[PDB]
């Protein structure tokens, strides 16, 4: 089991709960893109 | 590969379960 | 105090999670962008 997996999956889901996006797949691209660029 | 699909199912189930718990305990 | 998640979410992540385990990528976050991009692009 890769380190950082559970945290990752949870973070996404929490943002889906906060923002209620219409397209989950496309919101995923954006959420994970923001995560990679956030450093 | 069958055990891999079952493992992933749990990890997700766990992550979502905690994501719900977090959002409820974050709003209130 | 009850909420819910849309349908598709857990299966969406299951699919991502499965491929992570199979391929064992070095960078999980960028693998996500790639994995989910394909989904978006597949139509």
């Amino acid at each position: 089991i890769p380190p950082g997996l559970t945290e990752l999956l949870q973070g996404y889901t929490v943002e889906v709960l906060r923002q209620q996006p219409p397209d989950l797949v496309e919101f995923a691209v954006e959420y994970f893109t923001r995560l990679r660029e956030a450093r | 590969d069958a055990e891999l699909v079952r493992l992933s199912k749990r990890l997700v189930e766990n992550a979502v379960l905690k994501a719900v718990q977090q959002y409820l305990e974050e709003t209130q």
